[PDB]
RNA sequence: GGUACCUACCAAUCGUAGCGUGUCGACCAGCUGCGAAACACGCAGCUGGCACUGGCGCUGUAGGUAC
């Protein structure tokens, strides 16, 4: 079986800069191979066909070339719709190959969360299960901290968290951390607290509330 | 005008089966390969097997070798993949594609459809339960409040979530479903809105979960 | 006696009495262009084998035939 290694991973550049994806082949496949586009959702889009041939109506920025075994797929100037995963393709044997893909996120300045926190509803309580949520809202970078606190005590093991993707608007992230308990148990405490950490805030941000208010 | 339609998705148990077809337009699938290539959640693509034009030779990745088949019809212009003694490791989202034509794109796959789900598991289908996340009446500022909801206990994938039945679009955030300890899926959608129109603005919720054929729409508004 | 044709000329080596010749074509494999075409299949070109086809040129030994 042939292998496609591919290189980065992942990266987040700036609008204007330069990007190149690396994809090294086991072995020969000669110049069978192909670069493909995904955005979040959509089916993959043809970019370039025979390692350096341009798909017919794809930007002339996009341009693939080969060195032996490696294939290098580059924008030249990186535009901000170019946000996206990539592939690269093995088409000289069968099975087809994919590489892993490069997932290229668009770089922007440092932004601050807005933080909200959202007690459970009485009709959820009345399941026998409480949800505590705690929004972070338009951040970037999309590093951010979040711990829960039960009357002062440091909760672990009971939260689940949930990043959007990065907004096409204004490029930002957003996050959702959802605390779970039993009835009782949250019935049987006060102060329920949210504290989040991230770049852009000078210090940590807490966001609380009163159990009944 | 090409155009490929994926069909027969759907949620099946281990050891199960399902075949999925793909329905064509604007050409004639046998003059082209035809290629099936799945994507597990949030991975990466991966080959799945392939049927060549005028001689019907197939080919198959390592990993559904001897468990799934490729097909294809004319008098009826479509392709099928039949998928036997399916695992967990087999849900995905599977796209059918084209080959384009030798001489023009090489061995690139030039046309993809929108992909159906398919999911393997030993849990049972369920609707979600939809709960509100009240905007915060006491200690909010002027124009910055944020509302949501709670899309709770369901499966399998996927559940879409609209605000005021498609009019509220600006500033919502559907967070990606997490799968809970008890094998359930749970997601939010939130949206951020002026405190002003808090109480002179009714916002709605439109949940909908296919596999359970469920629809529900929340109201949410301020509490006490 | 001469010319022409014909019949035979150990074994091995494609073949041949022997020497040289690898042919429209046939077969094996490969490469390429093209056929809606990665494999298979069709058309064409080329490369290396092979010698199925046993022809062609040269040149004998006898026997025979014709003149
Ligand atoms: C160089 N050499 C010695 C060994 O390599 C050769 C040996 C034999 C041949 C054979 C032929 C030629 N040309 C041939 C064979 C059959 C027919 C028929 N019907 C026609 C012709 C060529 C060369
Ligand atoms: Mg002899
Ligand atoms: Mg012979
Ligand atoms: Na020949």
């Amino acid at each position: 079986d042939i292998q496609m290694t591919q290189s980065p991973s992942s990266l987040s550049a700036s609008v204007g800069d330069r990007v190149t994806i690396t994809c090294r082949a086991s072995q020969s496949v000669s110049s069978a191979v192909a670069w493909y586009q995904q955005k979040p959702g959509k089916a993959p889009k043809l970019l370039i066909y025979s390692a350096s041939s341009l798909y017919s109506g794809v930007p002339s920025r996009f341009s693939g070339s080969r060195s032996g075994t490696d294939f290098t797929l580059t924008i030249s100037s990186l535009q901000p719709e170019d946000f996206a995963t990539y592939y690269c393709q093995q088409s000289y044997s069968f099975p087809s190959t994919f590489g892993q893909g490069t997932k290229v996120e668009i770089k922007r300045t440092v932004a601050a969360p807005s933080v909200f926190i959202f007690p459970p509803s009485d009709e959820q309580l009345k399941s026998g299960t409480a949800s505590v949520v705690c929004l972070l809202n338009n951040f970037y970078p999309r590093e951010a901290k979040v711990q829960w606190k039960v009357d002062n005590a440091l909760q672990s093991g009971n939260s689940q968290e949930s990043v959007t993707e990065q907004d096409s608007k204004d490029s930002t992230y957003s996050l959702s951390s959802t605390l779970t308990l039993s009835k009782a148990d949250y019935e049987k405490h006060k102060v329920y607290a949210c504290e989040v950490t991230h770049q852009g805030l000078s210090s940590p941000v807490t966001k609380s509330f009163n159990r009944g208010e | 005008e090409v155009q490929l339609v994926e069909s027969g998705g759907g949620l099946v148990q281990p050891g199960g089966s399902l075949r999925l077809s793909c329905a064509a337009s604007g050409f004639y699938i046998s003059y082209s390969s035809i290629h099936w290539v799945r994507q597990a959640p949030g991975k990466g693509l991966e080959w799945v097997a392939s049927i060549s034009p005028y001689s019907g030779s197939t080919y198959y990745a390592d990993s559904v070798k001897g468990r799934f088949t490729i097909s294809a019809d004319t008098s009826k212009n479509t392709a099928y993949l039949q998928m036997n003694s399916l695992r967990a490791e087999d849900t995905a989202v599977y796209y059918c594609a084209r080959q384009g034509y030798r001489r023009r794109s090489g061995r690139g796959f030039d046309y993809w459809g929108q992909g159906t789900l398919v999911t393997v598991s030993s849990a049972s289908t369920k609707g979600p339960s939809v709960f509100p996340l009240a905007p915060s009446s006491k200690s909010t500022s002027g124009g910055t409040a944020a509302l949501g909801c709670l899309v709770k206990d369901y499966f399998p994938e996927p559940v879409t979530v609209s605000w005021n039945s498609g009019a509220l679009t600006s500033g919502v955030h559907t967070f990606p479903a997490v799968l809970q300890s008890s094998g359930l899926y749970s997601l939010s959608s939130v949206v951020t809105v002026p405190s002003s129109s808090l109480g002179t603005q009714t916002y709605i919720c439109n949940v909908n979960h296919k596999p359970s054929n469920t629809k529900v729409d929340k109201k949410v508004e301020p509490k006490s």
